[PDB]
């Protein structure tokens, strides 16, 4: 790949 | 005749070799990509300019090293461009002043992709340049060998286009929510450009990317990207139209997306690959 996107997130309760 | 470098090493009269450590700022130019301009890094001088004239050439065998050796390029020596690695000694450059003057060498890379790049680790050998010095006085024939090392981690672009960032990380709000992905692209000259996404997906639509978080992964959720509200499946070329020297945004927004079953608390993570293509 020419570029790589890293998406971070959380689910809380 | 002797030479100095900016990073603090020198080769005396008679020739020899020296290590040159350079900060790399590779950029795309039209038809060729700049790797490093050494004319601000290496300087030479004549020790008897009033009576003797030194002739300086880029000797043959000058090549890229490390990973870049797999690529063909060009080299600009005092205004004219020649094939690199050099298979032939370049024409002479006259040297006649006690003041240290640049060795006008700049290494370029022939484009092979659209927006591709190659990773260079710091401390890597990136080139071996050979300076041959002679004169009009005696029969002197000396070699100055320059081992060019990368001072920093960089990506040398191998295409006619470049991205704002090779590796991006964005953080979503706590579920549910979304967030823009700041990511743009520009080209050395005008190109009809497009890109497509890569990654592991959970849906038949091939658009919802799997949660591959290592610790406490939240279940039932994945990531799905949109542009103007439209979902973007993997391996489907998104057309950007003409992209020039002005940076054009990919218009990507990351969103959460349900995979299947109960949504439980935990971390979310998805790595998505972007590849550009000419249209
Ligand atoms: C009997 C005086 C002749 C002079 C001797 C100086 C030696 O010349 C040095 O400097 C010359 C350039 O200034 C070079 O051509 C030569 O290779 C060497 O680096």
């Amino acid at each position: 790949a020419d570029s790589t996107i890293t998406i971070r997130g959380y689910v809380r309760d | 005749f002797a030479c100095k470098t900016a990073n603090g090493t020198a080769i005396p009269i008679g020739g020899g070799s020296a290590n040159v450590y350079v900060n790399l700022a590779p950029v795309v130019n039209v038809g060729q990509n700049l790797v490093v301009d050494l004319s601000t890094q290496i300087f030479c001088h004549n020790d008897y300019p009033e009576t003797i004239t030194d002739y300086v050439t880029l000797q043959r065998g000058s090549a890229y090293g490390g990973v870049l050796s797999n690529f063909s390029g060009t080299v600009k020596y005092s205004g004219s461009s020649y094939p690199f690695p050099t298979t032939s000694e370049t024409p002479r450059v006259v040297y006649n002043s006690r003041t240290d003057k640049p060795w006008p060498v700049a290494l370029y890379l022939t484009p092979v992709s659209s927006a591709g790049g190659v990773a260079i680790k710091a401390g890597s050998l990136i080139a071996v340049l050979i300076l041959r010095q002679t004169n009009n006085y005696n029969s002197d024939d000396f070699q100055f060998v320059w081992n060019i090392y990368a001072n920093n981690d960089v990506v040398v672009p191998t295409g006619g286009c470049d991205v704002s960032a090779r590796d991006v990380t964005v953080t979503l709000p706590d579920y549910p929510g979304s967030v823009p992905i700041p990511l743009t692209v520009y080209c050395a000259k005008s190109q009809n450009l497009g890109y497509y996404l890569s990654g592991t997906t959970a849906d038949a639509g091939n658009s919802i990317f799997t949660n591959t978080a290592s610790f406490s992964p939240a279940q039932g959720v994945g990531v799905q990207l949109t542009r103007n509200g439209t979902i973007i499946p993997a391996n489907n070329t998104v057309s950007l139209g003409a992209v020039g020297t002005s940076a054009v945004s990919l218009g990507l927004t990351a969103n959460y997306a349900r995979t299947g079953g109960q949504v439980t608390a935990g971390n979310v993570q998805s790595i998505i690959g972007v590849t550009f293509v000419y249209q």
